[PDB]
């Protein structure tokens, strides 16, 4: 009549699986075997399964084959019971009562009657709940639960299938979404952004529930669960309602889980994991519940950065205000919508690494294609010779290799002895030259400038400004695979649809930010006030550099060097109509062609020309200005751009005639005011750690975002966005 | 190892 | 960074691959 556990208050054990003929019910039994604290079966009922005489041992051995082939953990007959013969317990649906119920021993539960349920499935919803239901929620419970939970049928189940289920919470006797998904890492596999391990909790996931890492099968199940959830329902919000009818586990222990799920539901989208993207919501739709909602941000520029936390804020609940310089939002998110049929990006629009990427996500919450790049890419001398392809195999080989021994060099300076990238290229090449008396064409050498152009445009400056030890130091961390896209309907859309509905102030160029006193005193340029318990500042880093804004009291002088040893980076666009498609014959559908230098000064002069109709029917041509170019650039007006841009078409395409242009536009960012530049990168002397001390709120008041300060994914749409979800989650801890 | 962890689960 | 390349990606220079 006592329970063989130590310290059970199983003051009255019952045979719940009463199997055998000889179950004890609710009397003497030589030994009650302790599953939970209100679970306990009869050593008559033990010996039905685990005995070969008797009638359960058939069953018993099944199941046991199964949770071998299938999985990694003892098959012991608590474990049998607990998977196999455990009653369901379901909860009334009644709004009113809201009571826990067992299921009788035969009833299989699905989703659908959790969804329903009421008890008696008289007035049935008032009879008295089982006492043993309030008992799940005794922080001692949990300690005394012999076997830790495993969900069948979970949505997660069909992407774990390299897994053992009981490793990542599942059942061992168990068994069209977007391809860009991918939220889990598979056994031994490279690292990619934004995945989780499925069997192991990350760091800020164990700072938040430290009661799970004794045992973290719990967590897991129910972590793993939600994400599978979000990624095959990102159109709505996913709520506790939705989850619980997918948590299928016998036993009491399934009240514990649809506790927790909560908990776990408000952590994951407090810190953007799910609930996200361009999901809008309100006002009795708050995603965070009322005890986060009383506080008040301002944020201060509407691009990528500001209006990713703007939107997590306002759906969390939190009550924000967006103040802009300019008289539009987007930042060096700016579309051409007035080509014919053909939406032109004079800032970004290519998606790099579409993978696990929220660009790729809000495609689907909008149901917007991209068009995934070729690998192609000729590269065409003036005037009209496409570049040999063992010559193009050599020039490439060689430029790699110098990088491979810039990367040699580096392992063990600091940053104390840091020199440009491109002087140490040179030096290498120079020393390359001389050592083995090789002798390069001066076309193979001007092969050689493209490449060169080209690390100039992902830098975005002159490679002799740029640290040779830093240059690529975000590869450091995991960095998103698959795919590059040009996103064609262009970033607007999701710019466009992060702001709708939020409060936007335009033309209002903060000037002052005031921290002092009891809450955060904004002023514009012309002297209106804002005021607010958080500011976030989102400004680009060149705005930084300058100082256009006072802080009072002053960034510290460890900020300072953190901002001035970064770059702002620049590059410029220029975009061309034509009358027709006039590259065709020559490109043959390619997405993109290289422009070979003609000598080292001129070599990020229009170094590769973007089609712009990836159905390839209008004809649009995108380029690009870096390094050295962009200052040859300035004094010209757009109308001689175009000339060079034209003359250096005609020498490309020097074998036949091209039409002249019937539309274009040149950028200036880099003399946009509240903009001035195109992206940041690695000074000679700086480090990565640059953008995590730039990301470092100050006194939990004020909070910076951007792509200059992302470390992981720096200089990219994406990287603003995810430094807004980031500091957004920073923001609602508090 | 830093290398593999989620960004946004990484901000201890 | 080099992650801003697409037409003609520069390959060396990287890491040793890591696996989990
Ligand atoms: C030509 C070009 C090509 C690019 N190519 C790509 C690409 O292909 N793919 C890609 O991912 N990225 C590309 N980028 C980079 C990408 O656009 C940026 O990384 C991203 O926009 C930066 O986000 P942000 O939120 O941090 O800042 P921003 O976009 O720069 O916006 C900052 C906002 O702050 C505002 N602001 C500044 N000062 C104040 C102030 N004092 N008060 C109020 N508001 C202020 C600005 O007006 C702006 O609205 C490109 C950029 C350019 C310019
Ligand atoms: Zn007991
Ligand atoms: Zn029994
Ligand atoms: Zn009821």
């Amino acid at each position: 009549r006592k329970c063989e556990k130590a310290g059970c208050t199983a003051t009255c054990p019952v045979c719940f699986a009463s199997a055998s003929e000889r179950c004890a019910k609710n009397g003497y039994t030589s030994r009650w075997y302790h599953l939970s604290c209100g679970e306990h079966f009869c050593n008559e009922c033990f010996d039905h399964y685990y005995r070969s005489h008797k009638d359960g041992y058939d069953k018993y051995t099944t199941w046991k084959k199964i949770w071998t082939s299938n999985g990694k953990t003892e098959p012991s007959p608590k474990a049998f019971m607990a998977d196999q013969q455990l009653p369901y317990w379901v909860q009334c649906t009644k709004p009113e009562c809201r009571k826990w119920r067992q299921l009788t021993k035969e009833i299989q539960l699905t989703p659908q009657i959790a969804k329903t349920y009421r008890c008696g499935m008289s007035d049935h919803c008032s009879l008295p709940e089982d006492l043993r239901v309030l008992e799940v929620s005794n922080h001692w419970w949990y300690s005394m639960l012999i076997l830790p939970p495993l969900l069948k049928d979970s949505v997660a189940a069909p992407l774990l299938s390299a897994y053992y289920p009981d490793c990542v919470g599942m059942s061992p006797s168990c068994t069209g979404m977007n391809r860009y998904f991918q939220p889990f890492y598979q056994p031994n596999e490279c690292g990619k952004a934004l995945c989780v391990r499925p069997d192991v909790m990350e760091l800020d996931e164990l700072y938040e529930f430290p009661e799970y890492s004794r045992d973290p099968t719990m967590y897991l199940a129910l972590r793993n669960l939600i994400l599978a959830l979000w990624y095959t329902n990102c159109k709505e919000a996913l709520t506790p309602q939705k989850c619980i009818p997918h948590i299928i586990v016998r036993g009491l222990v399934r009240i514990r889980c649809v506790q927790e799920v909560e908990r776990i539901l408000y952590f994951m989208t407090r810190k953007g994991l799910i609930n996200t993207g361009v999901l809008s919501v309100g006002a009795d739709q708050y995603l965070l519940p009322k005890d986060y909602h009383n506080k008040s941000v301002i944020i201060i520029g509407a691009g990528p950065a500001g209006l990713a936390a703007a939107r997590q804020l306002h759906n969390f609940g939190i009550k924000v205000t967006v103040l802009e310089a300019k008289d539009r939002i987007g930042g060096r998110v700016w579309d051409d919508k007035s080509f014919k049929g053909v939406t032109v990006g004079r800032g970004a629009q290519i998606v790099n690494g579409c993978i696990n990427n929220p660009v790729a996500l809000m495609c689907e919450q909008l149901g917007i294609s991209m068009h995934k790049f070729g690998e192609r890419c000729d590269l065409i001398q003036e005037g009209g010779r496409i570049t040999d392809p063992t010559i193009d195999k050599r020039m490439d080989f060689h430029f790699n290799a110098l990088l491979d021994v810039v990367s040699e060099w580096r392992k063990d300076k600091t940053q104390l002895q840091d020199v440009p990238l491109g002087e140490k290229i040179e030096e290498i090449y120079k020393a390359f030259i001389k050592e083995s008396g090789i002798q390069f064409s001066e076309l193979e050498g001007q092969v050689l400038q493209f490449h060169l152009s080209n690390l100039e445009y992902a830098c975005g400056s002159n490679l002799h400004q740029v640290s040779a030890r830093s240059w690529d130091h975000n590869e450091f961390f995991a960095q998103f695979a698959g795919d590059h896209t040009l996103l064609t309907p262009g970033y607007s859309v999701i710019i466009e649809k992060l702001a709708e509905g939020l409060d936007i102030q335009l033309k209002s160029p903060v000037q002052c930010i005031d921290y002092s006193g009891d809450e955060v005193q904004v002023t514009t340029t012309d002297g209106t006030g804002y005021s607010a318990q958080k500011v976030l500042v989102t400004v680009p880093l060149a705005l930084l550099q300058k100082g256009a804004i006072q802080f009072n009291p002053p960034l510290s002088e460890k900020k300072m060097k953190a901002i001035n040893s970064l770059g702002a980076g620049i590059i410029e666009k220029i975009a061309l109509q034509f009358p027709y498609r006039f590259w065709d014959s020559k490109v043959q559908g390619a997405d993109f062609f290289g422009h070979v230098p003609p000598s080292a000064s001129k070599r990020g002069l229009f170094a590769v020309f973007y089609d712009m109709d990836p159905q390839k029917k209008h004809s649009v041509l995108m380029s690009v200005i870096a390094g050295e170019a962009v200052a040859s650039v300035r004094t010209l007006d757009d109308k001689q751009v175009l000339q060079q841009c034209m003359a250096t078409l005609r020498e490309l395409f020097k074998e036949q005639e091209v039409p002249d242009p019937t539309k274009y536009f040149v950028t200036r960012w880099s003399t946009d005011p509240w903009i001035q530049m195109a992206y940041s990168f690695v000074k000679t002397g700086g480090s990565g750690e640059a953008y995590d001390i730039i990301a470092e709120d100050i006194q939990g008041t004020v909070f910076f975002a951007g792509e200059a300060t992302n470390r992981h994914f720096p200089q990219t749409v994406t990287g603003a966005y995810l430094s807004g979800v980031r500091e957004a989650s920073k923001i609602a801890a508090f | 190892d830093p290398h593999f962890h989620h960004f946004l689960l990484s901000q201890t | 960074a080099r992650t801003m390349q697409t037409a003609r990606k520069s390959t060396g220079g990287k890491a040793p691959r890591k696996q989990l």
